[PDB]
């Protein structure tokens, strides 16, 4: 649902 | 606490109002 | 938000969007309140009859956001947590008391049009403006019925009376909480829903021009949005916890 946010983040 | 907390970039520091901020100060009667 | 109004930009810049790592999904609302500092629920990260007890690695906060599920590129920033700190008296047995925590970011976040803290209340601004009938704002990213917003909204709403609160509901209300929305008779309605717990229930001072968190939204009866009203954290009631964890363990 959500858009993929950068991996940098995860 | 912070100096310039709760005044928002694009509203109060351009003096300019949103939509409805209006309807909260009309209903401080003071009372 | 069920019956608000879609944020115009900018409008809400101290408002936080609780995101989980995976799967990704919005958890609940949360503020700003100083550049490494955000504030929410405490039920937001911990509620046992859930199974929900979240650590710093679970989650991310994304600061300066309007659309619910688009990367805001150049506009939002998203932020990891260094600590997570719940109120040592949070009651999640019986009724949410003292429903606040309180969340460190690893590095602080840079302020922008988009991005700015909201005000915590001093005695005198919460004694002055806590009132039956005078109106504070509240904004989120959760239903919009008892689907989902594109974008952000906003809903402003009354404070009310606290025996019509306690009167609307079998759960015992205490002093750290006051309850906000319409009477059925009053012709307008509204009310936050799910997803939009943590968020900000906040007023702007016509003292000084500031907007100031009053609230954080805590709980409803689903969202009756007739007789029924939602809850909110008595925030500067709590404000002495607030300070002693800011002033212990933040730099
Ligand atoms: C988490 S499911 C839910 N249903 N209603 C709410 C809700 C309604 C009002 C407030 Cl003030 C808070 C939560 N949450």
């Amino acid at each position: 649902d959500f858009e993929e946010i950068p991996e940098e983040y995860l | 606490g912070e100096a310039d907390c709760g005044l928002r970039p694009l509203f109060e520091k351009k003096s300019l109002e949103d939509k409805t901020e209006r309807e909260l100060l009309e209903s401080y009667i003071d009372g | 938000i069920v019956e608000g109004s879609d944020a115009e930009i900018g409008m809400s810049p101290w408002q936080v969007m609780l995101f989980r790592k995976s799967p990704q999904e919005l958890l609940c609302g949360a503020s700003l309140i100083s550049d490494r500092w955000v504030l929410t629920a405490a039920h937001c990260l911990l509620y046992p009859p859930w199974d929900k007890n979240f650590t710093e690695n679970d989650l991310l906060v994304r600061i300066g956001k309007h659309s619910r599920t688009r990367y805001e590129r150049n506009i939002e920033k998203i932020s990891m947590l260094e600590k997570i700190y719940i109120h040592p008296r949070y009651n999640w047995r019986e009724n949410l008391d003292r429903d606040i925590a309180l969340m460190k970011l690893k590095k602080p976040v840079a302020f922008s049009d988009y991005i700015h803290p909201v005000c915590l209340p001093d005695r005198e601004t919460a004694a002055s403006l806590l009132q039956a009938g005078y109106k504070g704002r509240v904004t989120g990213w959760g239903n919009l019925k008892e689907g989902q917003p594109s974008v952000l909204q906003v809903v402003n709403l009354p404070i009310v009376e606290r025996p019509v609160c306690k009167d609307s509901t079998r759960i015992r209300i205490t002093d750290n909480m006051f309850c906000a929305g319409y009477k059925p008779d009053e012709g307008k309605r509204g009310d936050a829903c799910e997803g939009d717990s943590g968020g900000p229930f906040v007023m702007k001072s016509p003292f000084n021009n500031r907007w100031y968190q009053m609230g954080i939204v805590s709980w409803g009866e689903g969202c009756r949005d007739d007789g029924k009203y939602g809850f909110y954290t008595h925030v500067f009631r709590l404000k002495k916890w607030i300070q002693k964890v800011i002033d212990q363990f933040g730099e």
